[PDB]
DNA sequence: CCCCCTTGAAGACGTGGTTTACGACCCCACCGCAGTGAGTGG
């Protein structure tokens, strides 16, 4: 069920960890900081833990 | 929690844990029969 | 102080001019409760204003005539907020600091506008009157 | 407008929190009623002119505040928020959520 | 005895809480 | 509640201030009046034949 | 000069409400009226001995030119000409 | 009675500007609007009266309600006073329609002070007038002071306080935890839509094991909405005891959960 | 350990008689910018 894997994550068992580094293979993330006077100001990287 | 329902002076507490205990009157309520009948099976009464 | 605005308002006449009220004199009582406690108990840190009033009677019945008697009381006022002993107000348990201002004074400033009419090329004199409690004055000159 | 667009919620300390378009609309609505009243009882013209202006006064408040005159205020000495105010400016529905 | 009366009729002073109010109770954490 | 509108049945008709106050205004052009003669028409200062 | 009896005390007179009404509102409500810094002795000084040109009666911060912002031989003393905030508020908040 | 009216404050000009009529012309026209119904007459007496509601309602700019509104409302008062004067009686209309203006007004008030109607009930009428003079001092009345003003106005302990409580009341306008919608968490709803779902397919399995007889009691009683059948429809039904469906069902709930538990 | 009773009563659901209680109605003698408008004088 959806909650045994939100108790599951709550607690953070170390397979939590393991299942989260293969989640954030190859997805990347947006960074911006504030102005965004060009569009340089977002950039796209690869997540490192 | 103490006898008066309020934690003891010097616990350590984190995330979750109660510090003071309250009840409030709920009323009527509406359940699915199914549900009600797991309810029934189990055996727990219905609390006010 | 207080004494200003007792004197500012007092004494008050009514529209028929059959009665009026006279201040007296005022005092500070002592405060119910301690800095601690009102820190404790939340709530605000005053002492209560006691005022003595005295009321006049005018007699109609005689064209200058105001004896007909006289009545003399002490009225409570409400609650003044007292100040520590470092400067602070104790207001609902929590401690308030108030910010001093700088302003312009009363008085008259003349001044010489700039920038305006800067096609004609001139400079417009002004000057204004600003009172402490009221309406302002000016006076301006235009370009003829 | 549709009452949840102006929300009315209560609060604990016996306090409300309230949309000034309520307010407004129950200005327009109780100078209509009182209008209404007017003309059934066969009153003097005069009374019902006055009325007549307090009501468009109400509803030029409503449809926008501060146009005409002073600005109808509330509690806070603030202007009442109107209809226009709500999709103009730099805290309008355009720039603030579209 | 007549200051320790007045000081334990100053301390055992009832509040005063609004209407509709029973008790209230606060709570301080450390960290 | 979040979509359905009602209405109020006014006893005497009103001006829309949008039509009447944003310059140029709208109904004194259509009318060919000026705007201080209608504002003083419409709010019970004079008459009009 | 509504009234009729002439057996009226002066507490007949005054009703108190709203005096204790407008110095409440002053000492909770004034946007000269706010919470002491207490991070340190040094905040608590500053904050007291803080000097502001806003408020009621005073300048605004939308409409605040350059000059008034500007240091004046004339504060030479007076107030400090290196303490200030580096925000909007910049020229609009001194110190003693 | 064709003076322009641009704003209150003209108004207030030609209320004023209407000459003030004597007792003795007075009752000319209050004696043909009773017997003979003279509309005229009952005109001339409202507009001769217009700047006696005007400064009535000058008493009441302590509610911060416009004082345009309030001047109508008493304008509607004094018609009614007028429609029901009777001149015989030799005092005159001021005196009579004092009550009548007064009235409208308070009842404005009540309706209009708050976005929400403070005093509705009888009790609560009389403590809206009241609470104002007998208040001194800030704050809330402690235990004694409560019964004293309950004692004199005919009123219950629990009126005082409730009303003492809508008198302080200041309503926050809209713009803190009251902005948030409280059924708007869809991520709860669905957890909680697939934990009742993966119960139920249990019962169901459960109530597979359970024999032909013992499902249909089970069915009956409990899972039917249209009806609930009781101990004895069934008893017919299958021919057995008013006792022994109840008897049934306690050993077969016993199977049913141990199905479940397992 | 299936079956039909018993036999005593606990609660179960109205229920509109009976009875308060709410709500309402009646009387009361800065910042520079640009478009607008009269307003001339001609």
């Amino acid at each position: 069920t959806i909650k045994a894997a939100k108790k599951m994550v709550e607690r953070e068992e170390a397979v939590v960890w393991d299942i989260l580094d293969e989640v954030i293979r190859e997805h990347p993330v947006l960074l911006n900081r504030a102005p965004t006077l060009h569009r340089l100001g977002i950039q796209a990287f690869e997540p490192v833990l | 929690l103490d006898e008066s329902g309020i934690v003891y002076i010097g616990a350590e507490v984190t995330g979750g844990d109660i510090l003071v205990g309250k009840v409030t009157p709920k009323g009527e309520t509406q359940l699915t029969p199914e549900e009600k009948l797991l309810r029934a099976i189990f055996g727990e009464k219905a609390s006010d | 102080g207080l004494e200003a605005a007792f004197r500012s308002v007092f004494p008050i006449q009514s529209y028929s001019g059959n009665s009026e009220l006279q201040y007296v004199s005022y005092r500070l009582g002592e405060p119910v409760f301690d800095v601690q406690e009102c820190q404790i108990r939340g709530v605000t840190y005053s002492a209560p204003l006691r005022v003595k009033l005295r009321l006049v009677i005018y007699e109609r019945e005689a064209p200058e005539g105001t004896v007909k008697d006289i009545k003399e009381q002490e009225v409570y006022m409400g609650e003044i907020p007292l100040m520590t002993d470092n400067g602070t107000f104790v207001i609902n348990g929590t401690e308030r600091v108030i910010v001093s201002q700088l302003h312009r004074s009363p008085g008259v400033f003349f001044d010489s506008d700039k920038g305006k009419t800067h096609s004609s090329g001139k400079v417009l004199y002004n000057a204004r009157i600003i009172p402490y409690r009221g309406s302002w004055l000016d006076f301006e000159f235009d370009p003829k | 407008l549709p009452p949840d667009l102006r929300p009315l919620v209560p609060l604990d300390g016996g306090r409300f929190a309230t949309s000034d378009l309520n307010d407004l609309y129950r200005r327009v609505i109780n100078r209509n009623n009182r209008l209404k009243r007017l003309l059934d009882l066969a009153a003097p013209d005069i009374i019902v002119r006055n009325e007549k202006r307090m009501l468009q006064e109400a509803v030029d408040a409503l449809l926008d505040n501060g146009r005409r005159g002073r600005a109808i205020t509330g509690s806070n000495k603030r202007p009442l928020k109107s209809l226009a105010d709500m999709i103009k400016g730099k805290q309008g529905r355009f720039r603030q959520n579209l | 005895e007549k200051k320790l009366e007045a000081k334990r009729r100053k301390i055992t002073q009832g509040d005063d809480l609004a209407p509709g109010v029973l008790k209230i109770v606060k709570v301080y954490l450390a960290v | 509640r979040r979509e359905r509108m009602g209405h109020i049945e006014l006893a005497s008709p009103t001006a829309h201030i949008w039509f009447l106050k944003s310059l140029p205004s709208r109904i004194g052009l259509l009318l060919d009046m000026p705007l201080r003669d209608i504002e003083r028409v419409l709010y019970f200062e004079s008459y009009v034949v | 000069s509504l009234g009729d009896l002439d057996t009226l005390m002066p507490q007949d007179m005054i009703n108190a409400k709203p005096i204790s009404a407008a110095v409440k509102e002053f000492f909770g409500s004034s946007q000269l009226s706010q919470f002491m810094d207490q991070n340190n002795p040094l905040s608590e000084i500053t904050h007291k001995r803080r000097i502001s040109a806003l408020g009621p009666g005073g300048l605004t911060r939308e409409r605040a030119g350059f000059e008034v912002r500007d240091v004046h031989p004339t504060h030479y003393g007076r107030v400090c000409p290196i303490e200030t905030p580096e925000g909007p508020n910049i020229g609009l908040i001194n110190s003693l | 009675a064709l003076a322009p009216v641009g704003n209150l404050d003209s108004y207030i000009r030609a209320a004023n500007a209407w000459p003030m009529l004597s007792a003795d012309e007075e009752r000319a026209l209050a004696e043909k609007l009773h017997y003979h119904g003279d509309l005229e007459a009952a005109k001339t007496l409202i507009l001769s009266h217009l700047r006696f509601v005007v400064h009535i309602a000058r008493n009441y700019a302590g509610y911060g309600l416009p004082q345009a509104d309030l001047i109508q409302e008493g304008n509607i008062g004094l018609m009614k006073a007028v429609r029901r004067f009777n001149p015989e009686v030799g005092v005159r209309l001021v005196s009579f329609a004092v009550h009548w203006i007064k009235a409208e007004i308070h009842e404005y008030v009540l309706r209009n002070w708050r976005i929400v109607k403070v005093a509705t009930t009888k009790a609560q009428r009389k403590l809206f007038f009241n609470l104002r003079k007998t208040k001194q001092r800030l704050g809330w009345f402690n235990q004694d002071e409560v019964e004293m003003v309950a004692r004199e106005l005919g009123v219950t302990s629990k009126d005082v306080r409730e009303m003492e409580s809508r008198m302080a009341a200041q309503d926050m306008t809209f713009d803190v935890l009251y902005l948030q919608d409280k059924s708007s968490n869809f991520a709860d709803g669905i957890e909680d839509d697939n934990w009742e779902e993966q119960a139920a397919n249990r019962l169901t399995d459960a109530m597979q094991g359970l024999d032909e007889r013992s499902q249909d009691i089970i069915r009956a009683r409990w899972l039917d909405e249209d009806n609930k059948s009781t101990l004895q429809e069934l008893a017919d039904r299958y021919g057995v005891s008013a006792e022994r469906v109840r008897q049934l069902e306690k050993n077969a709930m016993k199977k049913l959960r141990a199905a479940i538990e397992a």
